């Protein structure tokens, strides 16, 4: 169910009704690219990992 | 917190609808929306305050 | 070959019913077009008891058909 | 529900009670001026039943190969069609329940597998269309499909013949508006002014009944259901 | 529509950036700012803890 | 609470004093018209009921399979039926007085396991429909489910004849809107200009009646009770 | 679905019951007259044809090279034509009703091909024309193309001649509508000024039949589909 | 959240559509734009707030 | 149209300069610049170690 959350492909998708829009914005998506590079900076700030 | 609603605006079978917080239907004569009175806190004098 | 099916055409009391079971009307539609039979049964159910009332009585009588017929 | 005879009764005893039409007993009307108000009658039942959806009825159609319009006549009825020129019926009635072509105005349908099929949407292949009020078309006949027609439907024609009917189903709130209606129609047949001017009173009168059972929705006319678009929009 | 990014942010703590990438949305006084800045980079850093 | 005895006195010395309807003595009406003012009675009191929630009365039906159709008619109670057509009647009154035929319209449904049944919903699986303002329509009758109904109900209609229905049950303050609409229809009858005019007269002090009834509430019509939806919807 | 006999006995014994053109038993209308409403009930037919869309017809043409226009005439179909005039007829009619001659206004047009072809444009250079309301132009006939005509039709012309068109087919609910302005057609005719006030009255008794059904819309005159434009558009 | 109606304003067929999310056709006498009231929360009292 | 261009900014993190090529939509206080600024530029960094 949460990888079904990051994107919309599994219950979070819309239902398909002609004549009508099928779009949903990624607010779960938007949330995780935030945190992807504030984490993985860090470590790849330097070229030796361990100390 | 008081409702007042005026009488003949709405059926027997429609005012009860109403009651119970389901769609209902309402005489054309009389709208609603300067009906059901709904009774709130009338406003403070300026004059107490200023007192 | 080509499509034959149908209720108004190739549907009648005689035929026997088809594989179409599920479809709610069909099953309806079946007994509904056959009522008569139904009726004539219905209606002459006290003759039917007594007959099975005897069943095994006709029965024995079945095993020695050839040899009454000797004696008439 | 009540025999047409007790009708009569009611106009003698009613509205008509000085007219020239009734028995000198004012027990019945004129058995020639009968037929006079059998074709009031049926045309005032069949305006309440516009105005008001009383009555809901439903019938069966069998699709038939090779043909798309299926028109919702008596003729077509496996009761009523007659072989010499219909190959085979396609409306399904009973003995007791003849179809007598009561249809006004068609409001859903559903085939045998209950699903709701679409009507006249122009942009919908799959849906029906209806080139006349009472004439149902389909355009993709199949093997074993068979529709139902649920619609709004007119009290069945009244007839002084033994065979036909003879019995009055309306709510009896609207018993006045029916003799109005009655009444409107023979004063306004005769052309002196004094009794136009009655007649417009009855007319009158019979328009304010009908909105009296409106007002008070005595016939449970309006209709309320429980919220599904909220489910199927995803509000969740 | 505000409503619910503005919910979201609450509880993650991450600043989504919503309506545009800007610094807007983070307050006028610099005194404030500094309050808001630390209070989300502790959540961050006890992620990083984790990690 | 008084016999059909009393009305024609009353009639004889109220309203129609004047007319030459009732007798020497101005005690009784004539027998040659005594139809003719209960014909008029029934019409006043179906009105009267109809914009005034006086009667409220219940009914019993007994689900029976193979049946989805449930008209609540005389002849289908298990008082006052044939037993040669109707096998078995659903209708129950058993105690009481018999089931008159007095159904408007309906209000709410309860079976016997003491839940409330839904009614006219179109989007709800389970619940009941009403094809006929007086026919009750089931989708699913159950082995021994037994419904109850709760209705709006007219006066029992009366009839003079034997074995009839001779008595009126309405509140006593709208007894002059009663002897005016009775009065109404007599004049407006005769077909006179002098009597037509003495005829709107009294349609509108009927009229007048009944919105002074509102006005004061002589009826206790109106009804209001604890708001539950306050915990429902989890205010606290 | 009546035979036009049924209608004059209806106006025997309805609206024209008082005047002197029926029978001395009021069972019929006297044969000198027959022709006058005749002509008055083709004028009625033709004006509810106009305000409601209850018919929809198509035909099918045939496109004839040195031909640009291609009027929608009786003579031109392949029944009831003359083979000495017309060598090959274009109207094609095989089966079913014979070609009537209804056409009111054009709807739309689809060739054989399965396209649409714009109506009327004259910004299209492939675009049909309408010089007259009845005709129908092409501008570029090929060799095999057929086109098939959309039209809201009106109902057949009546005739009491031998080999003419008795049937009437409207929706029952237009029939106090049809008698109304045939009576007002009669009575205005007299030029009497008793007769005239009178005329007028049915008059506006027929348009407020017709408004009656436009408000509770009895024939489904409205007309609605999903919305493709969304697509269309690219909005996605 | 309930849903107000005048009477008379939609036929049998067109209210159902209506009711059903698809365009529908109003008798022009009574305008849907004052129609279809939607009762919300009434406003609070200045008041209130104040007090 | 100024919500999808807000949108896509806040999904990718890249500063478009929609509705002209301006300074204006940063924001307005310089503490609130630092800010967005360096949070926006810790996924161009990201991006840049993987090259």
């Amino acid at each position: 169910e949460w990888n079904d959350l990051m994107r919309i492909e599994g219950k979070a998708k819309p239902p398909k009704v002609k004549g009508r829009s099928q779009v949903q914005p990624k607010l779960v998506r938007r949330q995780a690219e935030w945190r992807y590079s504030a984490l993985t900076e860090p470590f790849l700030g330097s070229n030796k990992l361990f100390k | 917190g008081q409702r007042g609603m005026p009488k003949g605006m709405l059926d027997a079978l429609n005012s009860r609808r109403y009651r119970e917080g389901e769609d209902y239907e309402y005489n054309p004569t009389q709208n609603p929306a300067q009906m059901i009175i709904e009774h709130k806190f009338p406003e403070l004098p300026q004059s107490a305050l200023t007192m | 070959t080509i499509p034959n099916e149908g209720y108004c055409c190739e549907t009648l009391n005689d035929p026997i019913v088809d594989k179409m079971i599920g479809n709610a009307y069909y099953v309806v539609k079946f007994v509904a077009l056959r009522m008569p039979f139904i009726k004539n049964v219905s209606d002459n159910m006290t003759q039917l008891l007594a007959i099975h009332n005897k069943l095994t009585e006709l029965s024995a009588i079945y095993t020695k058909l050839d040899e009454l017929q000797l004696i008439h | 529900m009540y025999y047409i005879e007790e009708l009569f009764c009611r106009l003698a005893n009613g509205v008509l009670n000085n007219t020239g039409i009734v028995t000198d007993d004012r027990g019945d009307i004129e058995d020639d001026s009968k037929p006079f108000i059998i074709v009031a009658a049926n045309e005032a039942l069949t305006r309440l039943h516009g105005r008001f959806n009383m009555r809901n009825n439903n019938v069966v159609v069998e699709m038939q190969e090779g043909r798309t319009n299926y028109p919702l006549l008596a003729k077509y009825a496996v009761q009523s069609y007659d072989p010499n020129e219909v190959k085979c019926p396609f409306i399904m009635d009973l003995a007791g329940e003849k179809f007598a072509e009561d249809v006004i105005r068609i409001l859903e349908v559903y085939d045998d597998k209950g699903r709701r099929r679409p009507l006249n949407d122009r942009n919908n292949p799959c849906s029906l269309f209806t080139p006349r009020p009472n004439v149902l078309q389909n355009n993709a006949p199949k093997a074993w499909e068979v529709l139902n027609v649920m619609y709004q439907a007119k009290h069945p024609k009244l007839s002084t013949a033994e065979d036909g009917y003879n019995e009055i189903d309306i709510p009896d709130t609207l018993d006045p508006a029916l003799d109005a209606y009655i009444a409107y129609r023979y004063y306004t047949s005769l052309n002196t002014p004094e009794s136009s001017a009655k007649a417009a009173e009855y007319l009158s009168f019979y328009d304010s009944i009908c909105r009296e059972v409106v007002e008070y929705d005595l016939t449970s006319d309006t209709e309320v259901d429980t919220n599904t678009l909220f489910r199927k929009r995803g509000w969740r | 529509a505000t409503l619910q990014n503005q919910e979201a942010e609450s509880l993650t703590g991450v600043k989504a950036f919503a309506g545009g990438v800007t610094g807007e949305s983070y307050g006028d006084v610099a005194a404030g700012i500094r309050g808001v800045l630390d209070a989300a980079s502790k959540r961050e850093m006890a992620i990083l803890r984790r990690l």
